[PDB]
């Protein structure tokens, strides 16, 4: 994009990212705004006589590019940017901040037979690098590799306990255990973001499917009573105080 | 070139696992030890002079995330709703799974009640009976599977395949 001949192109990006500021912010309305620009810039370098050029996989790169560039400038216009999307975050951090105190993998139906002893640290690790990147793609990557690392290692657990393969059943309650322990900064609004600002064509698939399970996992979180990780009543509230003396 | 997202509904033990682990690897715990994951899977199906590519969704069982289930069955062009023939309570569950999908999502789904663990004698407790009549009469096939032994795996795909509008 440095070259003289991609002059224009830039021109057009410069002008998206300032046209962006002329509307209040709207988040339904910009990230439909958002989309049409990466629908339309993607197009102008498919159909491009000077870029025909690439390979798919050099095209989807650009596409990646023109994403990360684009959302680092309009980042702070987009992200966490309303008052409620500020308070869920803290709602969800402080529920967390509470709960990694006393939860344990049985309150979320996890069989000691897929016990880690790090506790899925690792996965852990990976989601909280989250708010170390601006571009939704390399948000929803961290997402993606907690997934993962994930995966590996309740294979592992199954293999050493001779158990069969596992599933949702399996990953989705290790994926809420590893969150909770995480309790990554602004989850709801990193949520949101990824799935209103990542390349459309992109949410798909493998990536799809484990995102969907990150937006469940949150919506659990954010519900969490005494019933819904099997405490007694007076148990829970007990807990939840001594988390707050902490 | 016809892409369909199918939901495994069931709950936990009934082999939703087993089902699309045969399914998609040919595998059995019995027989072949794991490799990989069953919670995500894509398969394509040859059908009279076409192609069905399945995007596969695997879903929690557990109550407690019960709720979360709509999140999952989305949009989704077809569901199986398995249970364990040797254990009433996943029948049970079954059935709502079925009314759920009728009162909360999405009109032109293909659904198919798999009766799995068919296998297993001694230990039968739901009679094909309660499970075909159930399923007669709410507008979706059921069919008896055996990850175990193959039985008709490959075939409740096939017949979901086969029904895609
Ligand atoms: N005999 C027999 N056992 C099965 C069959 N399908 C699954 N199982 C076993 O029943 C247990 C639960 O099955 P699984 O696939 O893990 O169920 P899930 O929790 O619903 O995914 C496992 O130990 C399986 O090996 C079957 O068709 N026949």
């Amino acid at each position: 994009m440095r070259k003289p001949s991609a002059g224009d192109f830039v021109k057009s990006i410069k002008s998206f990212i300032v046209s962006f500021s002329n509307n209040a912010p709207d988040p339904e309305k910009d990230c439909a705004m958002v989309q049409e620009f990466f629908s339309k810039m993607e197009a102008a370098f498919r159909a491009h006589p000077l870029w025909s050029g690439c390979s798919e996989e050099e095209l989807d790169s650009a596409g990646d590019g023109l994403e990360k560039y684009v959302m680092t400038k309009l980042f702070t216009r987009v992200f966490a940017s309303n008052t409620e999307e500020v308070i869920a975050d803290e709602k969800l951090f402080q529920k967390m901040s509470l709960v990694q105190q006393f939860i344990s993998p049985e309150n979320l139906d996890i069989q000691p037979t897929f016990q880690n002893e790090s506790s899925w640290l690792l996965a852990q690790k990976e989601l909280q690098k989250i708010n170390m990147y601006k571009a939704p793609r390399d948000k929803l990557v961290c997402i993606l590799n907690c997934c993962k690392v994930i995966n590996n290692l309740l294979l592992n657990a199954s293999i050493a306990s001779n158990e069969n393969a596992p599933g949702a059943d399996e990953f989705l309650p290790v994926l809420i255990y590893v969150t909770i322990k995480a309790n990554p900064p602004q989850l709801h609004s990193n949520l949101l973001y990824i799935q209103r600002y990542r390349r459309e064509s992109k949410l798909v698939g493998e990536a799809a499917y484990f995102f969907t399970n990150i937006l469940s996992a949150e919506s659990f979180i954010s519900n969490i009573d005494a019933k819904s990780i099997s405490l007694d009543e007076a148990e829970f509230e007990k807990n939840m105080e001594s988390a707050r003396a902490r | 070139s016809i892409n369909a997202k199918l939901v495994l509904l069931g709950d936990v033990g009934a082999g939703k696992s087993s089902l699309v682990l045969r399914f998609v690897k040919d595998q059995f715990v019995e027989f072949q030890e794991s490799t990989i994951g069953a919670a995500f899977f894509s398969q394509t199906l040859a059908v009279n002079d076409a192609t069905v590519k399945f995007e596969i969704w695997d879903t929690a069982g557990q109550e407690r995330y019960h709720s979360l289930a709509p999140m999952y069955y989305r949009g989704a062009a077809a569901a199986i709703i398995v249970f364990d023939v040797t254990n009433q309570a996943s029948f049970e569950r079954a059935k709502k799974w079925v009314q759920e999908l009728q009162a909360q999502g999405n009109p032109n789904m293909v659904m198919a009640l798999a009766g799995n663990k068919s296998d297993l004698l001694d230990a039968r407790k739901v009679t094909a009976e309660d499970a075909q009549t159930y399923a007669q009469e709410n507008g979706l096939f059921f069919m008896e599977t055996s990850a175990k032994t193959a039985t008709n795996v490959k075939e409740i795909f096939y017949e979901i395949a086969r029904r895609l509008p």
